[PDB]
């Protein structure tokens, strides 16, 4: 009589194989605007 | 290298690897002569022919990677795919089927990789399947 080959595996075998690790590189920046120049002034040192 | 042939009827030209750019891959693990592997085939056809070029950029394509026992079941089936195929003479065939391990019940069977021979899903065939690629993540990157 003849024999078959081993044709079956473990759940855990077949689903569990590794995956591909995802993309974890996407850094961003700010857009922190810059301070107007400071042209305010005091009243006393504008009329007297 | 020397290896992967792409479409092109008549000449047979391979692939440079950079074909594959932004693309989800899948490997296509089939034989002729298996009865289950020839209602899939058309079907998975289908696929490659709405979700793919029916509107913007090629999104799918697979490697058909064959089991065939013979060589003249191979340029028949590969003359009907008009997606990517490996060949008989090539170290490729073997070294996938293993790492996958489709026994030589299997067929058909597809398996997304990923940029580093790397599954990305089991999609199981063998017994409607076919809406659930996510080329999203499955990108080649």
């Amino acid at each position: 009589p003849p024999t078959l080959p081993f044709h079956g595996e473990s759940a855990y075998r077949t689903d569990y194989v590794p995956k591909p690790l995802p993309e974890v590189a996407k850094p961003v920046e700010v857009k922190l605007p810059p301070t107007l120049p400071f042209n305010a002034q005091s009243c006393y040192r504008s009329e007297y | 290298p020397d290896v992967v042939k792409r479409t092109q009827q008549g000449n047979y030209v391979p692939v440079r690897p950079d074909h594959f750019a932004g693309v989800s891959v899948a490997l296509f693990f089939a034989k002729a002569g298996h009865s289950k592997c020839a209602q899939i085939v058309p079907v998975v056809r289908q696929f490659y022919k709405t979700t793919n070029f029916s509107g913007e950029k090629a999104v799918i394509e697979i490697i058909y990677v064959s089991l065939d026992k013979d060589e003249q079941d191979f340029e028949r089936v590969r003359a009907l795919m008009p997606w990517c195929s490996v060949e008989y003479k090539s170290c490729l065939r073997k070294k996938l089927i293993e790492r996958y391990r489709v026994p030589n019940t299997a067929i058909p069977l597809l398996i997304v990789i990923g940029p580093n021979g790397e599954e990305a899903g089991r999609m199981n065939f063998q017994q409607f399947v076919l809406q659930r690629w996510d080329y999203r993540f499955n990108k080649w990157p």
